[PDB]
Parts: C-alpha cells; structure tokens; sequence
C-alpha cells in the first residue's frame, strides 16, 4: 500500500491527489486515514513519521499549484450551475489554447481549473454574461461533488498537515486567496434568484465563505498568514527573492526593509 | 550642506599647517582614487573588472557616472541605513552624545584648532564618502545656483561639461 499510494501518475498525482482532483471526497477521506495508518505502522523504520506521511499526501518536489489543501478550495461548480443560461455581472476570462478567442470566454472557476495550465487571460468585454466552457469543451467543474465530504476532507487536512502554511503560484497565501474569493462571490451570489444542456437551477455554492470562517480559527494559519513577507516568511515570487548574486553592499541594505503589500491588501 | 563644509574645510586647512606594491608606480591615478575611498587592488581584482574603460574602450560617453568607467568602489563609518527621517535624527542625538560622554605658553601663530564635536575627527573627503550618490545628484540639479557660491564645493563633481565650459572662454581668449 505505501508503494501504490506514493507512486505518482502521469501528470505527478498521487491516488490521494487524484481523489481530491476528482471530487471523490470520501474516497480521499478514506485513503488519508489509511496513509495516516500506513504512516504509523512504519514508525519502526529510520524515516521520520511525518516524511512517509507528506510523501503519500503531497510529494516533495510537487508544484504548488497542485498541492491538496489549496486544490480542494479551488474545487467549486461552475457558475453555470446557478445561473443557467442568463446573463449576471460576473470576472470572465478567454482562453487562446482553446479557440475560446476575445467573444466568447469562461467563468472564473473554469478558468482556474478547466483551463488550468493554459494560456488564459482576464477579458474586457462586458462582465454581463454566461460562460461558454460546458458547451465548447469538456468542463470539469460542472459536478458539486457530496458538500458534507468536502467540507469533513477540509477540516482534516487542516489538522493533519502544514499546507496552510504554502503559499499558490501567484505568492497569494491561502487566507489571501478565501478573503478575496468570498469577497467576489459576494457580489455575484446577490444576483441569484429562484425558479442537451447541463443541469442548471442549483443553489450557489456557500463553501468559500465556511472555509474562511474555519481557516481563521486555527492560530498556524493566523500567524503564518500576518507573519507574511518577514525574513522568515520570504516569499517566492515577484518579491526581490534572488539575491545572493549581487555585490555585498547592496545585500546589507535590500536585506533590511520587510514587506506588507500583501498583509495590507488582505486586511 | 555646502556652507557648513566650508566651515570645516578651513578648519583642516588649519590643522595640515622601493618595489612595494605601494611604490607610487602601482598606485591608482589621477581620475580612479575616488572620493574617500581605498583601492580595489589591481594585482587581487582582474583588469576586466579593475577598470570596465580598459577593458572596453568604447564605453566611454560625455555624462558616464565615474564610478562606471574605473570601478565602483561611529557617525560616519556606520551607513545610512534608515529612511525614516526620525531615527536617524535620534541616532544622531545619541551619537552626539557618545562624544558628550598675552598668552603664556602658545602665541597666536602657534594656535592649533580643528573640528573636534559630532565626531572626533571630521575631513570632508569623509563626508563626500558618505553622502555620493545626494553630492553627486545636486551636483546636476543645483550646479547653476550653488554652484555660484565663491569656491562651491560642487564645482568638484563638476564633469566633461564644466571643463569644457572653462574650456571655451580660455581657447576663444587664446584666439
Ligand atoms: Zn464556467
Ligand atoms: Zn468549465
Ligand atoms: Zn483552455
């Protein structure tokens, strides 16, 4: 089992990983405990517990846009499962990759996951409308998946691992990415209303919002959140974080001052 | 700024009144000794990188920064660091306060003084070390107006352009 569960498959998941990419909550549930039993059954070897353990969840060399615990917040329905075909105020993006060229364009959370890794680019055209990504293409965020398992896998990963602690491909640290999420959606859940096409008619999706009010309550994510762009907390990119190739002088002052941008567009 | 350097510079005016490596042969020269500073020792430092003007002899324009061409090189030993105005001022209070912490004898021709509060010593090549980059600034933004002060100071970092200013009026009398 340590062996199947750490091996990794063509695009570098592990079976874990691939639950959580596949919206199959009480499958990831049930192979974490179990790596967390495989973990604990191997504490006699000369590994510590915890490596055995990060190796089955989330590998060393992963790409941080892959890691679970952010997938899993980035795992929301499309739009389109609410709106139906009408046309609301909402971000739109097009993707060239794809031949969805300037007229047409996806949903934010399309753009996020169905079109993740492609050339995608935030559109100027007016926010007012639907998204084309189900009807051009094979849409993978059409599925809400079992809420109540999304929300349980949350709470687990939260106690089990450090992942709080890392920040997305873009530098935004987790709390950075819910708070500007629930902002969003804020505006666009407030033009819903009630009652070969994809289902539509659903109720808009309320995860964003009980997943921030949970994050906030752990101190590890509190502290690692506001302690964002100290020396410690150095962070990977856009951020003056390559120095050592430059002339002593100019280490000893660029090494002084500390960042809040993004401590200040957060609060 | 250049008013109280006056002030001090007359003051060390009143208190100056082999095949080593250091044979005056190896020593850097007229242009490379720059303001303050110790040279980067051309036998340890590559000529590639001693001099980026012998290296590359085009790289020599009218308005270059000098420190390109021949290399870039207690109150005044400890940098300025700090941005915020206020600290510094405190620093330099608590600074100041570290130093803080017929005439028989010598007649007037004898009379020893210097600058000696605020540091212990002060000659202003330490000073042009410390300020560069705000001297050499206002030496191209204020050199038509404090620039005109009798011996301004900033006529010193005055470039190509103000020898070649002097350059005219003695060539145009000549002719
Ligand atoms: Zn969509
Ligand atoms: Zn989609
Ligand atoms: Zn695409």
């Amino acid at each position: 089992l340590r062996e199947l569960l750490s091996a990794k498959d063509a695009r570098g998941m592990t079976p874990f990983m691939s639950a959580v990419s596949g919206r199959a909550y009480p499958a990831a549930i049930t192979i974490l405990e179990t790596a967390q039993k495989i973990a604990k059954a191997e504490i006699s070897s000369s590994e510590k517990e915890e490596d055995v353990f990060m190796g089955m969840v989330c590998p060393s060399g992963t790409n941080p846009d892959d890691s679970p615990l952010y997938v899993l917040c980035c795992n929301d329905t499309c739009s389109f499962t609410w709106t139906g075909a009408e046309h609301i105020n909402q971000d739109i993006f097009e993707c060239r990759t794809c031949g969805l060229l300037e007229s047409l364009c996806c949903c934010t959370e399309c753009a996020r996951v169905c079109h993740k890794g492609h050339d995608c680019k935030l559109k100027r055209t007016s926010p007012t409308a639907y998204c084309d990504c189900w009807e051009k293409c094979k849409c993978k965020t059409l599925i809400a998946g079992q809420k109540s398992a999304r929300l349980d896998l949350l709470y687990r990963l939260l106690t089990a691992t450090n992942l709080v602690t890392l920040p997305n491909s873009r530098g935004e640290h987790l709390l950075l990415f819910l708070v500007q999420t629930v902002a969003r959606q804020t505006v666009e859940h407030c033009q819903y209303r009630p009652p070969d096409m994809p289902d539509h008619d659903l109720e808009p999706p309320r995860f964003a919002q009980l997943a921030l009010e949970r994050v906030l309550q752990d101190w590890n994510a509190l502290k690692s959140m506001i302690m964002f762009g100290s020396q410690e907390n150095k962070d990977p990119l856009s951020a003056s974080s390559r120095i050592g190739h430059l002339l002593p002088e100019e280490q000893v002052y660029l090494n002084q001052q500390s960042g809040t941008i993004r401590l200040d567009c957060f609060t | 700024f250049q008013a109280l350097i006056y002030w001090i510079k007359a003051m060390n005016q009143q208190t100056t009144l082999e095949t080593g490596q250091n044979h005056p042969f190896f020593r850097r020269s007229d242009s490379m000794t720059f303001l303050g500073c110790i040279p980067p020792n051309p036998f340890e430092v590559p000529l590639a990188e001693a001099i980026p003007l012998a290296d590359q002899p085009h790289l020599l324009q009218p308005n270059a920064r000098k420190e390109d061409l021949f290399g870039r090189p207690n109150c005044l030993e400890v940098l300025p660091t700090k941005m915020s105005y206020a600290a510094n001022l405190k620093n330099v209070m608590n600074m100041q306060n570290r130093q803080k912490k017929e005439s028989e004898g010598p007649p007037l021709t004898s009379f020893r003084p210097q600058c000696s509060f605020m540091g212990m010593v002060i000659s202003h090549d330490m000073l042009l070390g410390r300020w560069r980059l705000s001297l050499e600034l206002f030496g191209r933004v204020f050199m038509e107006d404090v620039g005109a002060e009798p011996g301004s100071i900033l006529t010193e970092l005055g470039g190509f352009e103000v020898k070649e200013s002097k350059f005219r009026r003695e060539m145009e009398k000549l002719r």
